[PDB]
């Protein structure tokens, strides 16, 4: 239900350093 | 991981290590589901070839974990495992097909900034996602090289056609699996190695911004060897399999 | 290799 929301990203509207890679490649 | 750089903390709420008893080495890596079950690859339990047959006590699960050899004892959870279930058709005489295996834990872990489940997709999910040239990402504590990494690693890599994944090996390769990696020409590298067997293989969803795992570490011809490919489990194909046991019990 | 880990997790 709470499932793959991170608490130290998603959740805080923060961003990985390379997540952006794979959103630029759907 | 060959060619990854280290996570970030918290980067994957979700690995889980599976750390064996005696002696204390780390046999593979998993995934968090939900606050009572993990899923991993069956041959990281079961693998009569090389006389690799894991009971519930034989093994830990570690969660929440950075480093690879540290106690993080504020930090990491360890549990003991109740039951321990594998595909009744997993194809270990042959080519690891159907490798998944579920591990029920003794008692439920409370979730934290560092311990969190992923999400398991649905068809559509499956369908939009799981597509040649999409990027999935791929964490561990394995190998660096075909030598061992002091915190967790994480590479991103793109879902290759089926034609080329089959045509890159003599194994038979069914529609269980998927392969995953850079081309010979591409020039970008990275694969999983020895160590990461059993690991998330995830994606971000564009739509609703969650990440679920869309494969599981199974295997691979060496580590990074041009013109080959990292192999995963299809968590979607095999569903049906997962919601059976945890119903069950 | 790896750090010692409490007994009672044994
Ligand atoms: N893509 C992958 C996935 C799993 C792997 C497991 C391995 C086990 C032993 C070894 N010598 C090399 C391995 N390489 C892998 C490469």
């Amino acid at each position: 239900a709470d499932c793959g929301l991170r608490p130290l990203f998603e959740k805080k509207s923060l961003e990985d350093k390379t997540e952006r890679e794979l959103l630029e490649s759907y | 991981i060959v060619e990854g750089s280290d996570a970030e903390i918290g980067m994957s709420p979700w690995q889980v290590m599976l750390f064996r008893k005696s002696p204390q080495e780390l046999l593979c890596g998993a995934s968090l589901i939900s606050d009572r079950w993990v899923l991993t690859a069956a041959h990281c339990l079961l693998y009569p070839p090389w006389d690799k047959n894991f009971t519930e006590n034989d093994l830990l699960v570690r969660i929440g974990k950075h480093s690879r050899t540290r106690y993080e004892r504020n930090i990491e959870k360890i549990s003991m495992l109740e039951k321990i279930y594998i595909h009744p058709r997993y194809n270990w005489r042959e080519n690891l097909d159907r490798d998944i295996a579920l591990m029920k834990l003794k008692k439920p872990v409370a979730f934290s900034d560092y311990i969190h489940p992923v999400c398991l997709p649905d068809r559509e999910t499956a369908a939009s996602l799981l597509q040649a040239g999409y990027k999935g990402r791929v964490t561990g504590w394995g190998n660096l090289k075909e030598g061992q990494p002091s915190v967790l690693q994480v590479v991103n890599l793109p879902i290759v056609e089926r034609p080329v994944c089959k045509d890159s090996t003599r194994i038979r390769i069914t529609d269980n699996m998927f392969c995953a990696g850079y081309k010979p020409d591409e020039g970008k590298r990275g694969d999983a190695c020895e160590g990461d067997s059993g690991g998330p293989f995830v994606m971000k969803s564009p739509f609703n911004n969650r990440w679920y795992q869309m494969g599981i570490v199974s295997w691979g011809e060496g580590c990074d060897r041009d013109g080959k490919y990292g192999f995963y489990t299809h968590v979607f194909r095999l569903k049906k399999w997962i919601q059976k046991v945890i119903d069950q019990f | 290799d790896f750090e010692e880990i409490p007994e009672e997790y044994l």
